[PDB]
């Protein structure tokens, strides 16, 4: 929602940094004979930057070795089919993805070869047993960017995350439209949350991910992503439990659109049934078991197993888990329809709040003005003769006498 | 594990709490290798020989094609 | 009402063993049963919801199952803990009756009562009334039968049970039946005996007392 | 955090009136719906009444064995709920535990199960009065014991109202014991027996004494067991 | 354009309470005799919902 507040960073530039080193001469065959005796290796470049070093295929030593003298039965026929697929696979997949694949695909790493360099990176165990238990996660968040075809080696970069944060405690803000319930179409306000996405802490302070499609999520853990994050005071949470507080501004949105929609959150569904929409809550078994009525309400998903708002019917998550109710007045209420500005996207509480007291001053400081300031007389008709002050007109002077 | 979620009327909504940092705060880049063969040309018409000439074709058509994209960064 | 129907009302099982409790209704409830599990004098506790749901921090070896008539409440691998009693209640309409219930007990090889009979005592009969004990000590199953006869009559309508609880030792059951008698009518008579019928033993036994010695 | 304390419970002469009271302290009272459930000695479970949140009303929902009788009650400004219990019989004594109706959603006027339940209050309806125990020898035999190992005890009679505690000389004899649960004699008043398993050798030498102790009307008993004749 | 005024939904919340379903004990000896003689069955799972 508040994804445009991010900035814009570039993905690949580290690699592709590592990736303009092997271009130099002699580079590539410090790797070479690193990797002559072993397939897995450590290397220091150039720069004094230590990279692992991995041969995943050898060609050079099977057709010059078990296939050049032939050269020079069926099973070695299809003994090179298998050892050449993959060769083809990751020129099949560069050849589309301009060089640049996303997320990092079996043919590029086998998972063997991943685990291999998990174990042998530097970081502490407990990164260890995170990206080992986690590899489909940590290839969504690996690219391979191809570098160099040099006599006589192919080389790719695979660009591997790092997880310098783990094990602080995370939570997700969902948020749905809050307006009115007057009876007329065009006379209700709406008023939305639009701080809704992850949020984790994080050195003292609080990481925000407002593009939630972006963090992946397995089991309780959450994989997120800092370059499209947030840097905000801890003192952002408080806008859960006080949207009033004055210490934090909370970011909301403003509107006349009351339409009706539901948002299912992890544990249960919000419902903002606006209008004449009708919207239901339902379990497998009994079937309807609640009626919205106008509204922004909540139901949690111990025992309910759908929700349909309008023609829209959404299944609700069956994840197991104590879902609470906090009881509270609607703070749409707490305003005024009459002065509400209702074009705001990118707005706060205290925006909104002085857009009131600036529409709301003009209106007394101009009657403050103009009434009265006809308590005072005008200018006399500009003829040639005198005028006199008599009742609330200037009477002609000449009728004395 | 141990996961909540509080729905807050006030405000119109929700909060899922007890989950587990993982955040991708760098990088870290490794390289890859393939080692590939200098071969020039099939230098050589049985059923068997033509497999393995066009098979060979493939690897050297790719080798091709990864020079062709090479060319760009 | 809806009528609740708890089968069987008591059921015999060892330590990881899978056992199943039925609960059939009289109508379609639409899957709106409960179980809960209730220890001897302690409060309920709620197990299962729905017809398959499973409560927050009910263990994974409850399983609950059934639809529309039949429902079904299933423990995969017994443990210590899980001998208790267990109700299953609906949620269709009111009342929300309660089932018959189910005594979960620890199985056992059978061991035959021992049989004990105790006159009234004279600091009694100086009263006017007039009790006679016999006592089952450590036996198993449950179930016994036990008969007075006074005269070689036999008597219904005085005699009053009483039951221990499953040892948490060795697993078997005490029973003390009172037969309750007046003064006058205690010195009628002269042959007291009672006859315990149980599966451990072959035949009857009866043990009696003379009223003197 | 979350619990019910229900009070109110104890001894009430049939016909009278009894309101129990359940105290809610660790979630919000006024959202949620209360249920009356007791339970019989000796008997499963029976539900009572029901009375909804405030949200849907102010239904109060009997079962059919105390409709027109008991009346349920709630008083949200002080987070109680009542049940009043009026024209009392003998069938009522009971433990009453107070439970929570779980709303099928986070709101709604279907329930699934009883979510929270209270300990519960014991509720004695009988019109006995006050009073000690008898307490008389079950006595074995001086001629014929039977088994090598025999049986004895003591029979505590026409007390009320629950319990007695009952020890074998003074706490030592601990090994056999089996002190059957009370019963409701039919003058309204109880009556247990508690007996032990002692080697046939030691009858006639060892003295064996019960010791019965009445909290309710203070009456220590010890009755030393010893054969006939 | 109005893309924002819509709702926020779980795609695979419904396959994905299946695949909890299937987690349970007996569940997958179910389907795998229910196969144990065709290719193709109808099997109602222990919450009585009917699946191909
Ligand atoms: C989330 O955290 C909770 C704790 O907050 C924790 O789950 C706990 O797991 C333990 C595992 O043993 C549970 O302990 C038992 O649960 C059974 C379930 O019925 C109870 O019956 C047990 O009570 C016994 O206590 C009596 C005392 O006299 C015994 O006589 C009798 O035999 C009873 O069986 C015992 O409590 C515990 O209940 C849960 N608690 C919760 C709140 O779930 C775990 O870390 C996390 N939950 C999960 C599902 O992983
Ligand atoms: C930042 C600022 O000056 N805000 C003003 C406040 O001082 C004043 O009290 C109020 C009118 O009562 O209007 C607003």
């Amino acid at each position: 929602f508040l994804g445009f507040l991010l900035g814009v960073g570039s993905a690949i530039a580290s690699g592709v940094a590592v990736c303009k080193v092997l271009h130099l001469e002699g580079e590539v065959n410090k790797i070479k004979s690193a990797l002559l005796s072993t397939n897995k290796a450590v290397v220091s470049l150039s720069n004094g930057v230590s990279v692992l070093t991995f041969k995943v295929l050898d060609l050079k030593n099977y057709i010059d070795k078990q296939l050049l003298p032939i050269l020079n039965n069926i099973e070695t026929v299809i003994e090179f089919q298998q050892k050449n697929n993959r060769l083809l696979e990751i020129t099949r997949e560069f050849s589309v993805n301009a060089g640049v694949t996303t997320p990092v695909s079996t043919y590029m790493l086998t998972n063997s070869e991943l685990l291999s360099l998990i174990n042998d990176m530097p970081i502490t165990n407990d990164q260890k047993k995170l990206m080992s238990n986690n590899v489909q996660i940590v290839r969504q968040q690996s690219y391979s960017i191809m570098c160099i075809i040099k006599e006589e080696v192919l080389a790719y970069v695979v660009q591997l995350p790092l997880y310098g944060v783990i094990d602080t405690p995370c939570w997700k803000l969902h948020t749905s439209p809050l307006c009115t319930t007057n009876t007329k179409e065009g006379s209700n306000i709406c008023l939305t949350r639009t701080d809704r996405g992850w949020y984790c802490d994080n050195a003292g302070s609080v990481s925000f991910f407002p593009q939630a499609e972006t963090c992946k999520v397995q089991s309780n853990r959450v994989f997120c992503d800092t370059m499209n994050s947030l840097t905000l005071p801890s003192e952002v949470n408080l806008c859960n439990v006080d949207i009033f507080n004055p210490k934090y501004d909370c970011k909301i949105m403003t509107s006349k659109t009351d339409v009706s929609s539901s948002v299912i959150t992890s544990l249960g569904a919000i419902v903002s049934c606006y209008g004449k929409t009708k919207c239901t809550a339902s379990n497998k078994n009994r079937g309807i078991i609640k009626t919205f009525s106008n509204g922004c309400d909540y139901v949690s998903n111990k025992g309910v197993d759908t929700v349909s708002v309008g023609n829209t019917l959404y299944y609700v998550n069956k994840q197991e888990g104590k879902s609470l109710y906090v009881k509270g007045e609607p703070i749409i209420n707490f305003y005024d329809p009459l002065v509400f500005p209702s074009d705001e996207f990118d707005a706060s509480i205290s925006q909104v709040n002085e857009k009131i007291n600036q529409s709301l001053a003009f209106i007394r400081k101009s009657d403050e003005l103009l009434s009265a300031i006809g308590g005072y007389i005008p200018e006399a008709p500009r003829d040639g003769q005198a005028y006199v002050r008599k009742d609330g007109e200037w009477v002609l002077l000449s009728t004395f006498l | 594990q141990n996961i909540t979620e509080e729905f807050y009327q006030s405000t119109c909504s929700a909060v899922s709490k007890g989950y587990l940092s993982a955040l991708r705060t760098g990088w870290y880049t490794s390289v890859i290798t393939i080692e590939l063969s200098n071969i020039k040309e099939n230098k050589c018409t049985d059923a068997k020989v033509k497999l393995i000439k066009q098979e060979l074709d493939k690897y050297k058509n790719a080798v091709t094609e990864l020079q062709l994209l090479m060319q760009s960064t | 009402d809806i009528q609740m129907t708890q089968s069987p009302s008591s059921l015999s099982a060892s330590v990881g063993d899978r056992v199943t409790i039925t609960c059939r209704t009289s109508q379609d409830v639409r899957g709106a049963l409960a179980w809960y599990q209730q220890k001897p004098g302690k409060a309920p506790k709620l197990l299962i919801f729905d017809a398959s749901s499973l409560e927050t921090g009910v263990p994974s070896r409850f399983s609950g199952s059934g639809s529309g008539t039949v429902f079904t409440l299933t423990i995969s691998s017994l443990q210590p803990e899980d001998f208790a009693a267990y109700y299953c209640q609906q949620f269709l309409d009111f009342p929300f009756t309660f089932g018959q219930g189910t005594r979960l007990e620890i199985k056992r090889t059978v061991a035959a009562p021992s049989v004990f009979i105790f006159p009234p005592s004279d600091e009694q009969l100086k009263s006017g009334t007039a009790s006679v004990v016999c006592l089952l000590n450590n036996f198993y199953p449950r179930e016994a039968k036990v008969q007075w006869k006074v005269d070689n009559a036999l008597q219904s309508g005085n005699s009053q049970e009483s039951v221990t609880e499953q040892d948490s030792k060795d697993s078997t059951y005490s029973l003390s039946s009172t037969l309750t008698l007046s003064k006058a009518d205690y010195e009628k008579h002269k042959v007291y005996a009672c006859e315990v019928t149980h599966q451990g033993l072959s035949s009857p036994v009866t043990k009696s007392f003379n009223r003197g010695e | 955090e979350v619990q019910l304390v229900e009070s109110g419970g104890g001894l009430v002469r049939p016909g009278r009136s009894l309101r129990l009271s359940c105290t809610v302290s660790g979630f919000s009272f006024d959202d949620s719906a209360m249920s009356w459930v007791r339970q019989a000695p000796g008997k499963g479970l029976e539900w009572i009444s029901f009375i909804k949140s405030k949200t849907y009303g102010g239904t109060k929902e009997y079962a059919a064995s105390v409709k027109g009788r008991f009346t349920i009650s709630r008083d949200d400004s002080k987070n109680i709920a009542y049940l009043q219990m009026n024209s009392l019989k003998t069938e009522d004594t009971a433990v009453y535990y107070c439970t929570r109706g779980a709303p099928y959603g986070g709101n709604s006027d279907y329930y699934y199960g009883l979510d929270v339940w209270g300990q519960g209050t014991t509720v004695t309806v009988s019109s006995a009065s006050t009073k000690g125990p008898s307490v008389f020898p079950l006595a074995p035999s001086s001629k014929s014991t039977s088994g090598g190992t025999a049986a004895l005890g003591c029979l505590v009679k026409d007390y009320f109202p629950e319990p007695v505690t009952v020890s074998w000389n003074s706490g030592a004899l601990t090994s056999g014991v089996h002190t059957f649960p009370a019963v409701l004699q039919s003058s309204g008043l109880y009556s247990l027996s508690s007996v032990v398993t002692v080697p046939s050798s030691s009858l006639g030498t060892q003295t064996y004494i019960c010791n019965v102790n009445h909290k309710p009307s203070n009456t220590k008993v010890d009755k030393k067991v010893e054969p006939k004749s």
